[PDB]
RNA sequence: AUUGGGCGUAAAGCAAGCGCAGGCGGAUUGAAAAGUCUGGUGUUAAAGGCAGCUGCUUAACAGUUGUAUGCAUUGGAAAC
RNA sequence: GGCGAAGGCGAAAACUUAGGCCAUUACUGACGCUUAGGCUUGAAAGUGUGGGGAGCAAAUAGGAUUAGAUACCCUAGUAGUCCACACCGUAAACGAUAGAUACUAGCUGUCGGGGCGAUCCCCUCGGUAGUGAAGUUAACACAUUAAGUAUCUCGCCUGG
RNA sequence: GGUGCAUGGUUGUCGUCAGCUCGUGUCGUGAGAUGUUGGGUUAAGUCCCGCAACGAGCGCAACCCUUAUCGUUAGUUACA
RNA sequence: AAUUCUUCA
């Protein structure tokens, strides 16, 4: 099965006594070691349900958004996922007012497309100073819109790396009617996320496993070969 | 408070509305006073044909006037009795010892001239029409033609005394500090029973900087 | 949709030189058949403020059904220290409420209901009290589902 | 929202 | 303010404490019926309040029919 | 930080004396809650009687600045600030929150008890802390030490 | 002639001070805040960085004239 | 030290 319990060799663990007791229901009895390990059957069930939901939304020709903005690592994970398998992504900080309003971003993305097309058509027919200024403007527009330039409507579903760090983003998502999914840390509300996935968010390796599994969930629905497709073996990749 | 935008560009972007010359300053004052009469005549006695502007081209013992409007029809009439009429009121101000040839023409896409805008606002205000609807219709109609922003404002008594609510509307791009932006200006007076109403209109007809020098 | 408006205020912020006169508007919108909503906005001119209020009211709609043309129980609107009492009415007698609440409950699609305000008479908090009073109610089918009974006997 | 069709 | 309000900053917690009287008050069991539940009997003038009907050229009104409410007495059961 | 019902309580020791906390296989059997009237205390100033004046300093004097200064500044300067016997009963006598009781998320400190028993680590019981959801309040903000859900009783409030 | 406490136009002034706001969106039951916050360099809300704000308008910089360099056209009523 | 600024919106 997907994410076999044997693969969960290092997946559980949380910060020492910083938790909402509403995750007491979705966790093991409180461990003395202050690192409350997790229940594997419920996380397996939730990951499978997320797998099916992503399958369905991809079948109905939908688009999903990826957000990852921790210190150095998760942004790199999302970047590697983006360039590896096609998916809508945001690598830099989610801006206040990025989902509840689209016109203010539709103008920006359309201007980005128009000026990048012009730059492709601009073959030094303008002055070098103005060309460099335009290139800097394109970099400015792309460094906040790293992946949102190919979708022209609202996303049907999206994942969140940390619900306590996309607080504005998740609040805006709950304002609208679209469902959301995230690696729900044990410091949230069991209402801000429609599909609860309890896991670690400060340990890089578990985040790696789950981001890769969800990327595969959206990929295998694209008629694209994947590696975690009911494969009992696993892989070794560590932070540095 | 603020300086007019039309005057600052006289001679660096636009050309003089009148092009003429004479000898030393002995009758040039008469030149100005006598062409001013026809200048104000075409604007006062004809507020139903929407004349855009008047150009006076009069040389030594001659006179030529190019006029631009949107419906020259009332200037000429259906049976040319007005053209003899207009010739005559030209005559008593120019004299009986000079020719009187003149011509009227149509300005292409007339919905970009501030003069007809000011005339329309004056006509709307003088008939006790709600000001809000007047400015809204005028602004939407002028912006429908396709151009840069418009700066139209009214001052005076609006249906009551102790005026403190002079409306001002602005949209698009209206750079006044730019040495040239082809922003034409007009000022008009609407005469109502509540005193005089001053309507000021700024119309921007595109950008021309870094290209050309005159017209 | 009938798009009726209620009491409007005249407000102005204060800066260096005069005061920035910019009043606000509040509005209720409803189809008189079950879908209703309310909104509040502000702008410099009347038409712009009205349009913004209509937009902010109409995007934020909510649903409520009609039980024989009236409410079948009593509700006490309790928000911002402003109570309002709603008591059931017979099959039909004529609408009875306060002006703002009259518009609120007429645009919902009710025939008649017993209404009486308590506390303050501020229209905005009064409307909010009407909202949380009318919303937090429950249906006989709801208790039928949650209780161990098919039909309420 | 189990279903999506 | 019984149905129907409050005392942190808008009026209002006595400076605090000891406490008679008064009021409130854990569980089992029987009895009692003081309240509480309740069948019957008697009474609460008429008019008027209210609901139908008749007549004054019609409402006004007049008349007629019925109409609650409290109280005593008596017989029954004992959750509080 | 602690104790006391409150005011208050900090050099040492002697005597008497108040209440509380933890565990109770021990005992009676609801003797419990509140409190109109009543009774006891109650910072500080002050009065009467008998003492003391080191310092401080109301009142008062003079010297300064100011137009004015019967004030802020300075030098003098008395009652008083102490003790013993009596009285006054007032304060922002404040946590601006009457007392009693059970329930309602959490997290991190400090203190006394008991257990494990080197303090430093853990659990259990109570009070004093800070941060905080639901709930509530007009918001400010409260929030297991409630201003929440509630119950019992006293006193009090009704425009200036 | 009166009425600049009925005005249009015009002008002074803060001041060539650098600020003044808007569309959409978010938070607050509200006036409102959020942009305009903060860290840097400039004369400047000029720009950048991060930031519940995304963008936008006027204003300031810019593009005009003039002086300082040189080339090109021209030679008088200069030049000689 | 360090003060006052006549009614009417």
């Amino acid at each position: 099965s997907l994410a076999k319990l044997g693969e969960m060799r290092t997946h559980v663990g949380m910060v020492k006594r910083y938790w909402n007791p509403k995750m007491g229901f979705f966790i093991e009895p409180e461990r003395k070691h202050n690192n409350d390990h997790f229940v594997l059957e419920l996380q397996r069930q939730s990951l499978q349900t997320a797998y099916n939901y992503v399958k369905e939304v991809a079948q109905n020709n939908g688009q999903i958004l990826f957000v990852g903005t921790k210190n150095d690592y998760v942004k790199k994970l999302v970047n590697n996922i983006a360039k590896r398998v096609d998916v809508a992504f945001i690598t830099q900080r989610w801006l206040g007012g990025t989902l509840t309003n689209f016109k203010t971003l539709s103008i920006s993305i359309n201007k980005l497309n128009k000026l990048v097309e012009k730059q492709a058509e601009n073959a030094a027919d303008l002055t070098k100073k103005e060309n460099l200024m335009l290139s800097r403007e394109i970099e400015r527009l792309e460094k906040f819109f790293g992946g949102v330039k190919s979708l022209k409507r609202l996303p049907n579903l999206l994942i969140v790396d940390d619900p306590v760090y996309e607080k504005n983003a998740v609040a805006e998502a709950n304002i609208l009617r679209i469902p959301v999914v995230a690696l729900c840390n044990t410091n949230t509300n069991p209402e801000l996320v429609d599909f609860i996935i309890p896991a670690n968010n400060h340990q890089p390796q578990s985040t790696c496993l789950l981001m890769n599994l969800l990327a595969d969930a959206v990929a295998e629905a694209k008629a694209m070969p994947t590696m975690f497709a009911y494969k009992p073996d696993e892989e070794i990749q560590i932070e540095i | 408070q603020k300086v007019n935008s039309n005057g600052l560009r006289f001679g660096i972007n636009k050309n003089w509305i009148s092009r003429w010359t004479a000898n030393s300053h002995a009758q040039t004052a008469k030149w100005l006073i006598e062409d001013e009469k026809i200048r104000n005549l075409f604007f006062v006695n004809y507020r139903n044909a929407q004349v855009s502007n008047v150009e006076i081209e009069r040389t030594q013992a001659t006179v030529d006037v190019f006029v631009y409007a949107a419906q020259p029809a009332f200037l000429i009439g259906s049976e040319n009795k007005n053209i003899q009429k207009i010739t005559k009121q030209i005559k008593q101000i120019i004299g009986r010892t000079t020719n009187l040839d003149l011509t009227i023409n149509e300005i292409g896409s007339p919905m970009l001239s501030a003069r007809i805008i000011a005339r329309d606002l004056a006509n709307a205000i003088e008939a006790r029409v709600p000001l809000r609807t007047a400015m809204r219709q005028s602004l939407i109609k002028v912006l429908k033609a396709g151009a840069n922003g418009i700066k139209v404002l009214v001052s005076g008594r609006l249906n009551g005394a102790e005026i403190a609510r002079d409306k001002m509307y602005i949209e698009g791009n209206m750079p006044l500090s730019t040495l040239r932006a082809d922003i034409d200006y007009a000022l008009e007076k609407a005469q109502t029973t509540y005193g005089v109403i001053g309507v000021k209109v700024w119309i921007n007809r595109g950008m021309i900087y870094t290209k050309g020098l005159n017209r | 949709f009938e798009e009726r408006i209620v009491k409007l205020k005249r407000i102005s912020k204060t800066t260096k030189g005069g005061r920035n006169m910019r009043f606000s508007v509040l509005v209720v919108v409803g189809n008189r058949k079950g879908k209703i909503g309310y909104g509040i906005a502000k702008a410099l001119e009347v038409p712009n403020a009205i349009k913004k209020a209509i937009k902010a009211a109409h995007n934020s709609l909510h649903t409520i059904e009609i039980h024989k043309g009236s409410i079948y129980h009593e509700v006490i609107g309790r928000s911002g220290a402003s109570r309002v009492l709603l008591k059931p009415a017979p099959q039909g007698t004529g609408i009875i409420a306060g002006g703002a609440i009259r518009a609120i409950i007429e645009l919902a699609g009710y025939s008649d209901i017993y209404t009486k305000n308590l506390g303050r008479n501020t229209p905005i908090n009064m409307i909010h009290a009407t909202m949380d009073g009318i919303l937090k109610q429950l249906s006989p089918r709801r208790v039928a589902i949650l209780r161990n009974k098919n039909l309420n006997e | 929202m189990g279903n999506f069709d």
